[PDB]
């Protein structure tokens, strides 16, 4: 019925109001099929990070310490806080939202094969008398 | 280890206020529910008051309902209660203790060594010390305020056969007894005496028993 | 409020008994329960938290049950650290209650009180007042009557008795009974008995003074 | 349209950024008061006296495990009306180090959700309580993870 | 004897397909209702109104692995009013020769819009139990 | 409100088993006949269940255990499970472990429902705020 | 009965009577006519049913649990669950009424058998006097 950016009033089914921008929320639905939509920036400690009808703000998701993890960009308004690792570091994802930040394998006893990536850890190839076991170059004696 | 410490405790007159402390160490106090839980002499445990962790939730005895206030300092790890308008009931020595809390289950875990608290608008008065095989004799003591009193027999020469009763309120008043078992063929040969002190008043009596 | 009904006030036993101490609660009050123990002159300890669970660092002799609203303390083999004065604790509802408390006390053959009648100071009499002295001193069972006699009739007032903890050489309790009069009041009469009725012996023990002699 | 409910409700969650402390919230995304439930005083009102299905949960994480041996709890209890009477409904209790974590190793994280619930009868004007004892071990990291609600029967 | 029209829903797991949490209705004891849908894994509603949300999942494992397994069972919502997956219901469980078993139930008071899609979901699929039926199982009811 | 509904707890009396007792609400219909809940009429319900286990120290032996939800039905006369679930609590201190069950059913008039464990010697029955059964026709 | 025997009661007739459906088979429609045939169809691939039944979907086949050592003896089909069990010298231990358990059967090495292993029930051992039992396994003091 209403088209993009615009949603359907709850209590009229004629009306089509226009979604708050990210940032803010619905602090009130739109009283005509062309008037404004009343909406507030969100709150201190919580955003909203696209458009929307939402009467409440999400609550700013934090950095979990105990991952290794850092804040890259704090929350804003209109953007939750990203978290990621330091220098030399790759991410290990136990689940969609969940990752831990693991120190980038330096091959020692062999060379870097593919350099450290951010999701990848870093490829080893050992030297002249070194196996390999899982990325590491242990000996044979 | 884990200890907690009370401070503060004195005698008071009726009407009177005063402030009790519990020093906490050894544990992290900001993890505990605290409470404070008294018993008057010669009597059994009385619980006053409890307190959440951040203090915000206090929960009181009926018995001193309006009249007084727990508080907590978690960063000082201290718990502090306030005893306004104080009464004769309320004559007790006091506990501070932990209020843990386990599966469906409650306990208080730690306790304090305790404060002595005591309510009387009487002042101060020092005592009046009154004077078969085996011959029993006995000086008493009567009149005192405030306890304690120490009563020695001969200076601490015979210890078998030494009754120091416990004491008794009456009127605003103490009073004791003390008795001492001899042999018939000590005394009177030994005059023995009696050695009554008082340190509230600093008063010191010697009485020797002697017929009449 | 709930009330916490313990039994018994007193107990008598000996090492390497089997001891059981018992509360009932007014309400239900589940698992919200603890014992504690008071040792004289110290600081009460946890002894058993969640009506059945042995607290911290305490020795395995102890043990707890339940029942919908009665809650029991057993002592497996009684040493003698485990003397002194038990309660047990509500902690559901506000306010929080205490039992009355039963206090645990080494057995011992019985034994007749040793009585001692004093009749009032000299400077005592000087002082406008007149106490008498009535001593009974190391007896067992710790129950004990004393009534006075002044000139063949029980006086009821002016009394003040107190009782004494039991001994650590012998398990052997005492008591002091005082009976304060006014000095008119003093001599008016002439003969003070004490008497003193005990498990001990059927006729009490009767000591009086006369103050004809 | 379809008749609405009139059965109390209530799901509050924690808010993050009030650290050392354990702050529920309504205005939020996802939270929620309806029909005479209130939050005050960082305690939820009940309207109308019933059986009432109590449920919350706190995610604990550590990392490593230390020489002392840490306890976590958790306890919801009930304040009455009239005389401030308290009434301690649920509790729970974990110790999630059972030895301590051996230097050399890496010092592993761990997450221990509590999970805390039950039916209970509820007066007019009760104020319920969900209180743990250290939040130093909380979760925030995302939502969903500390919540506290009510349903009446 | 008036039929509910309250729309509810209860799928349970597929036990067929191991390697993923793939919800199933066409089974005994499975309910769809009242205008409650299951698309692309996810469930619908039908009316804005206060529901009741729930899942279990039930975890096990033979012994504990030298390396560390760390176990998630995360509700989500994507509403028309914000259509982004939003965490409602997650948790996380560390749960270390003997089998061991973990539990994990969800359950809270929504308010939904008419076109929110719901999803129940795990990040070890290798580890569910799909021996009996009851196990496993994602619903919602409304009030 | 006229939809039958019950909620019963444990019974502390009879102590070696859980058997239910719907007097310490079971109206409009639902009647509890051989420990089990018996449907008075077709239509949409919600069952739910708690269970608190609890114990005393591990022993040697490994504990497993089970709270099960299971139907009778008219149409399918043989016991089946609607809801299940499994713990194990040991890998000197007393352990707790709660069970949680609940979802909707459609059940038709006649069918009996149980609601049973596997250790009741472990069930902390006296708990009735976390020991009970009950169903609710939406 | 208001229905003969092999037989069950419409839904909307309270004088019609139609016939159950068989092993194997689910409910699609109740019968038309008091003599018509009910609309049964086979279960499909990973469901059963076990009974008679008018019921209107198939049972979720079982699995063995590879965790308590069970294997498969016979797979599941349209009128019969999986039905799993242990191996050879192997016994069940029941922990519920229908969680069950694998152990390697009970040798009695040093020791006198009473008693075969079982299918649910382990070997029954007495061991010498001076030796012990501390498994059901005879060992030294
Ligand atoms: O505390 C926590 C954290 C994580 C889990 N948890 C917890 C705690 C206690 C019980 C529980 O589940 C058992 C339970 N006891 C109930 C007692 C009453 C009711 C009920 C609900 C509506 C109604 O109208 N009448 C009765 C439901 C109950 N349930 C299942 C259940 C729990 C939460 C949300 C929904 C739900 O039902 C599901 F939608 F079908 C779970
Ligand atoms: C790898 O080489 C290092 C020298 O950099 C040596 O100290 C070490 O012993 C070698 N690896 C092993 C497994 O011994």
């Amino acid at each position: 019925v209403c088209p993009q950016g615009k949603y359907i009033h709850p209590q009229d089914n004629s009306i089509c109001c226009t979604k708050c921008h990210k940032g803010t929320y619905l602090y009130n639905d739109c009283p005509g099929p062309g008037q404004d939509t009343d909406c507030r920036e969100c709150e201190s400690g919580s955003f909203t990070a696209s458009e929307n009808h939402l009467r409440h703000c999400l609550s700013c998701s934090k950095c979990r310490k105990e991952m290794g993890q850092v804040e890259i960009s704090s929350c804003t308004v209109d953007r939750d806080t990203v978290c990621g690792c330091r220098k030399n570091q790759y991410r290990h994802y136990w689940s969609e939202n969940l990752f831990q930040c693991f120190n980038c394998s330096l091959c020692l006893n062999g060379t870097v094969h593919l350099s450290c990536q951010e999701k990848q850890n870093t490829v080893c190839t050992c030297h002249a008398g070194f196996f390999l076991r899982e990325n590491e170059c242990v000996s044979s004696s | 280890d884990v200890q907690l410490v009370e401070s503060g405790g004195g005698l008071v007159q009726p009407g009177r206020s005063l402030k009790l402390s519990c020093a906490a160490s050894g544990f992290t106090f900001s993890a505990y529910y605290m409470a404070w839980v008294r018993q008057a002499p010669t009597k059994g445990l009385e619980w006053v008051a409890s307190i959440n962790y951040d203090g915000a939730n206090t929960f009181y005895r009926d018995s001193v309902k309006g009249r007084f206030t727990v508080s907590r300092d978690n960063a000082r790890s201290s718990l502090y209660l306030q005893m306004d308008s104080l009464r004769s009931e309320d004559t007790a020595t006091y506990y501070c203790t932990t209020e843990a809390y386990g599966y469906n289950s409650n306990w208080f875990g730690y306790w304090g060594q305790g404060t002595l608290v005591t309510v009387s608008s009487a002042k101060t008065t020092p005592p009046s010390v009154y004077p078969n095989s085996m011959v029993t004799l006995g000086c008493l003591v009567k009149g005192y305020f405030p306890e304690p009193v120490t009563v020695t027999w001969n200076s601490g020469s015979l210890s078998s056969g030494v009754h120091t009763f416990p004491a008794v309120l009456q009127s605003d008043l103490y009073t004791l007894s003390s008795s001492v078992t001899v042999p018939s063929s000590t005394w009177p040969s030994e005059t023995v005496t009696c050695n009554v002190a008082h340190p509230a008043s600093s008063t010191k009596v010697d009485k020797k028993i002697v017929p009449r | 409020d709930i009330q916490m009904t313990q039994s018994p006030a007193s107990l008598p036993a000996s090492p390497e008994e089997i001891v059981t101490i018992t509360c009932q609660a007014s309400q239900d009050i589940g698992n919200w329960l603890s014992w504690y123990q008071q040792k004289p002159g110290k600081s009460p300890q946890l002894l058993i938290y969640g009506a059945t669970s042995l607290a911290d660092g305490v020795p395995s002799r102890f043990s707890a049950s339940r029942s919908g609203t009665q809650y029991s303390l057993k002592i497996s083999r009684l040493q003698v650290e485990d003397f002194g004065i038990f309660y047990c604790l509500q902690g559901q509802s506000t306010p929080y209650t205490f039992g009355a408390g039963t206090k645990l006390e080494l057995k011992r053959t019985d034994a007749a009180p040793t009585v001692s009648i004093f009749p009032p100071s000299s400077e005592q009499l000087t002082s406008g007042g007149a106490s008498v002295v009535c001593f009974l001193n190391n007896f067992y069972p710790k129950d004990i009557n004393v009534k006075w006699k002044i000139d063949g009739s029980e006086r009821q007032n002016g009394v003040l008795n107190s009782w004494t903890d039991q001994d650590s050489k012998d398990s052997t309790y005492s008591m002091s009974s005082t009976l304060t009069l006014t000095k008119d009041e003093y001599e008016r009469h002439n003969s003070y008995t004490c008497e003193a009725t005990h498990k001990t012996s059927t006729s009490p023990i009767v000591k009086s003074f006369n103050r004809n002699e | 349209s379809r008749t609405p409910s009139d059965k109390p409700v209530a799901h509050v969650v924690a808010n993050p950024q009030a650290e050392g402390q354990l702050q529920w919230l309504n205005r939020r995304a996802n939270a929620l008061l309806a029909n005479g439930v209130e939050l005050r005083d960082n305690q939820l009102v009940v309207p109308s006296e019933g059986l009432y299905l109590i449920y919350s949960q706190v995610l604990f994480k550590g990392q490593g495990c230390p020489s002392t041996h840490v306890l976590l709890t958790h306890t919801i209890s009930r304040i009455a009306v009239s005389y401030q009477t308290k009434v301690n409904l649920l509790s729970a209790i974990k110790s999630p180090c059972q030895r301590e974590t051996p230097e050399g190793a890496e010092a592993k994280p761990w997450y221990e959700p509590i999970y805390l619930g039950g039916v209970f009868q509820l007066e007019k004007g009760d104020r319920l309580s969900a209180e743990i004892n250290r939040p130093d071990y909380l979760d925030f990291a995302e939502s969903g993870q500390v919540y506290f609600g009510i349903i009446a029967l």
